[PDB]
C-alpha cells in the first residue's frame, strides 16, 4: 500500500483536496501527494479526480506538472504528483519590491504558453488558470497544476459548465454569458497573468461578476460590436453599460517595451474568434531571442 | 487529415494526437474467449440495456459510448467472467461515464435502482473502482459517436474555416448514429477501429467522396468495413429513418446529443 512514503509538511487544502508533501526514504524522492477520503465519498471517487487523473496520464509535457501514479489504499485514493517547492502567487508577493526581472517574466510566459500550446493541441482546456496553478521549482522551470476544473473539448465543441474560472482570472466572454468556449479563455487569464508578473499586481481585481466585467472595460475600453462583433446580442451585455475609453498600454504595463504590450494586448482581445493562441503567441516577436529557425512543406 | 487550418494548432499535429490516440486504446473484437462461459449475444443485450436507461435519464450518446468502450475494454483485461456480474460491469461503466461526461450526473442511488437491487450502490462504488484501476485509469477514449461529431462539423464548413462552434444539422446525425448503435451490439464492430466504423456509417448515408472530405480515408481504408456493415445498412433503410426529438429541459441546439432507443431487437439477427 502507502509504502516508502514519509509525509513532510501539509502543503494546503483548499478545492484540490488535502496535499502533503512526501519523501521516498529509500531514495530522497520527493513528491506531491493529493489524499482522497473515499468512505466520505457519496458519490464514490469524485467526478473531478476521475477526469483530472485520465487528463493528465494522457498530458506529459515538462510544463505540466505530472501524476507519477494513483494508489488506491484503505477506502483513501492517493495521487502521487512530481513536487515544486512554491507557486507563482508566494514568488510574485516575495518578488513585489525587487519586481521579478524581465528576463524571468519572458522565460515563465514563454514556457507556460509551451504547456498552455500543448494542452489545447491535445484538446484540453485548463479553465482555471491563476498564479496558484502555477508551480516553480530551483532550476527556473514554470508548470501547468490542478487539472479539477479541466476538460476535454471535441473538435466540433458542446456547451460545456458555466461556472469556470476564478473572477480576476476570467474572460469577458463567459462573464457576459457565451453559449460556447474554448481555447481562448486559458489565453485571457495567461494574459492577466503576465500583467500580474509586470506591474506585481492583480490587473482586474473584481470583487463581483459586474464589477470584473467594469474594471475589464474602465481599461480595455466598453466593447461594442465594430471591436467585438456579437457583443450587443449576449445574454448579460447591456446597452447601459458605460463608455470607458481604452489606456495607453505604456501606463497599464509601464515596464514593458514594444512588442511585450503587443503580445498582452492579443492576448486581452475581446473577441475569441481574434484572441492569439498559445502556439502563435510563441511566434510573437517578444520572445524573438528565445525562439529560432524552422522550416515549412506542403 | 481532413481538418482545415487551426489558430490554436498545427491541424495535422491535432489530427495525429487524436489517431496516435486510437492506437494506445486497444479492442478485441474477440475477447469473449477469454471468458468461454460467455456468448456474444449477452453483450448486445447488455449494451441494448444501457443506451434504454441513457434515454430515461436524457444522457449524451458520448455517455452510451463511454459506457460500451469501459465495457469492451475492461472484459480484455480480465477472465473467465459469469452473466451474473455483466448488469454490475455495465451499469459501474456508464456510472464512471456519467460522471465524466454530464454537468449534473445522475446520483449513485439511481444506478442501483434501475438494477431492481440485483446490484447495490457500494458493488458499484466497489466495480467502479476495479474498472478504473484495471483500464489503468484511461478514460478519455475516442469514441464511435465522438467520431461522427468530427465528421459532421468537417462536412459543414464555409470562409473562416471554424471547426469548433458545431454547425450541422441534427436529423442527418440522429440517422447515421441510429446505424452506429446497432453496429456496436454486434462485437463483430471491435474489428474496425472506431474511425472507421463512423466513417463508414456515414458513407452508407452519403458517399465515398464526402467520406474522404471529411474522415481522410481512401475508400480501400474503409472498404472491409463497408462490406460487414451492409447488412445493418439495409436493414435501417428497409424500415426508414427516425426523427429528432426534443427533450424535457434539454434545449434545441443540445437535441441530437441525447441517446435514444427503439426496438433494435430483431434488427440486429436479420445479419
Ligand atoms: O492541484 C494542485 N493545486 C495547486 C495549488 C495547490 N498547491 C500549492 O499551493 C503548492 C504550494 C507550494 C508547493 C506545492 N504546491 N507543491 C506541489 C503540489 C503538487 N506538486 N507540487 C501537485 C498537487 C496537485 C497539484 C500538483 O496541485
Amino acid at each position: 500500500p502507502m509504502e516508502n512514503f514519509q509525509k513532510v509538511e501539509k502543503i494546503g487544502e483548499g478545492t484540490y483536496g488535502v496535499v502533503y508533501k512526501a519523501r521516498n526514504k529509500l531514495t530522497g524522492e520527493v513528491v506531491a501527494l493529493k489524499k482522497i477520503r473515499l468512505d466520505t465519498e457519496t458519490e464514490g471517487v469524485p467526478s473531478t479526480a476521475i477526469r483530472e487523473i485520465s487528463l493528465l496520464k494522457e498530458l506529459n509535457h515538462p510544463n505540466i506538472v505530472k501524476l507519477l501514479d494513483v494508489i488506491h489504499t484503505e477506502n483513501k485514493l492517493y495521487l502521487v504528483f512530481e513536487f515544486l517547492h512554491q507557486d507563482l502567487k508566494k514568488f510574485m508577493d516575495a518578488s513585489a519590491l525587487t519586481g521579478i526581472p524581465l528576463p524571468l517574466i519572458k522565460s515563465y510566459l514563454f514556457q507556460l504558453l509551451q504547456g498552455l500550446a500543448f494542452c489545447h493541441s491535445h484538446r484540453v482546456l485548463h479553465r482555471d488558470l491563476k498564479p496558484q496553478n502555477l508551480l516553480i521549482n530551483t532550476e527556473g522551470a514554470i508548470k501547468l497544476a490542478d487539472f479539477g476544473l479541466a476538460r476535454a473539448f471535441g473538435v466540433p465543441v458542446r456547451t460545456y459548465t458555466h461556472e469556470v474560472v476564478t473572477l480576476w482570472y476570467r474572460a469577458p466572454e463567459i462573464l457576459l454569458g457565451c453559449k460556447y468556449y474554448s481555447t481562448a479563455v486559458d489565453i485571457w487569464s495567461l494574459g492577466c497573468i503576465f500583467a500580474e508578473m509586470v506591474t506585481r499586481r492583480a490587473l482586474f481585481p473584481g470583487d463581483s461578476e459586474i464589477d470584473q466585467l467594469f474594471r475589464i472595460f474602465r481599461t480595455l475600453g466598453t466593447p461594442d460590436e465594430v471591436v467585438w462583433p456579437g457583443v450587443t446580442s449576449m445574454p448579460d451585455y447591456k446597452p447601459s453599460f458605460p463608455k470607458w475609453a481604452r489606456q495607453d498600454f505604456s501606463k497599464v504595463v509601464p515596464p514593458l517595451d514594444e512588442d511585450g504590450r503587443s503580445l498582452l494586448s492579443q492576448m486581452l482581445h475581446y473577441d475569441p474568434n481574434k484572441r492569439i493562441s498559445a502556439k502563435a503567441a510563441l511566434a510573437h516577436p517578444f520572445f524573438q531571442d528565445v525562439t529560432k529557425p524552422v522550416p515549412h512543406l506542403r | 487529415s481532413p481538418l482545415p487550418v487551426l489558430s490554436w494548432a498545427n491541424r495535422e499535429e491535432v489530427w495525429k494526437i487524436m489517431l496516435n490516440k486510437e492506437k494506445t486504446y486497444l479492442r478485441d473484437q474477440h475477447f469473449l474467449e477469454q471468458h468461454p462461459l460467455l456468448q456474444p449475444k449477452m453483450r448486445a443485450i447488455l449494451l441494448d440495456w444501457l443506451m434504454e436507461v441513457c434515454e430515461v435519464y436524457k444522457l449524451h450518446r458520448e455517455t452510451f459510448y463511454l459506457a460500451q468502450d469501459f465495457f469492451d475494454r475492461y472484459m480484455a483485461t480480465q477472465e473467465n467472467v459469469v452473466k451474473t456480474l455483466l448488469q454490475l460491469i455495465g451499469i459501474s461503466s456508464l456510472f464512471i461515464a456519467a460522471k465524466l461526461e454530464e454537468i449534473y450526473p445522475p446520483k449513485l442511488h439511481q444506478f442501483a435502482y434501475v438494477t431492481d437491487g440485483a446490484c447495490s450502490g457500494d458493488e458499484i462504488l466497489t466495480m467502479e473502482l476495479m474498472i478504473m484501476k484495471a483500464l489503468k485509469w484511461r478514460l478519455s477514449p475516442l469514441t464511435i459517436v465522438s467520431w461522427l461529431n468530427v465528421y459532421m462539423q468537417v462536412a459543414y464548413l464555409n470562409d473562416l474555416h471554424e471547426v469548433l462552434l458545431p454547425q450541422y444539422p441534427q436529423q442527418i446525425f440522429i440517422q447515421i448514429a441510429e446505424l452506429l448503435d446497432l453496429c456496436v451490439l454486434d462485437v463483430d464492430c471491435l474489428e474496425f477501429p472506431y474511425g472507421i466504423l463512423a466513417a463508414s456509417a456515414l458513407y452508407h448515408f452519403s458517399s465515398s467522396e464526402l467520406m474522404q472530405k471529411v474522415s481522410g480515408y481512401q475508400w480501400c481504408d474503409i472498404e472491409n468495413c463497408v462490406k460487414w456493415m451492409v447488412p445493418f445498412a439495409m436493414v435501417i433503410r428497409e424500415t426508414g429513418s427516425s426523427k429528432l426529438k426534443h427533450f424535457r429541459g434539454v434545449a434545441d441546439e443540445d437535441a441530437h446529443n441525447i441517446q435514444t432507443h427503439r426496438d433494435s431487437l430483431d434488427l440486429l439477427d436479420k445479419a
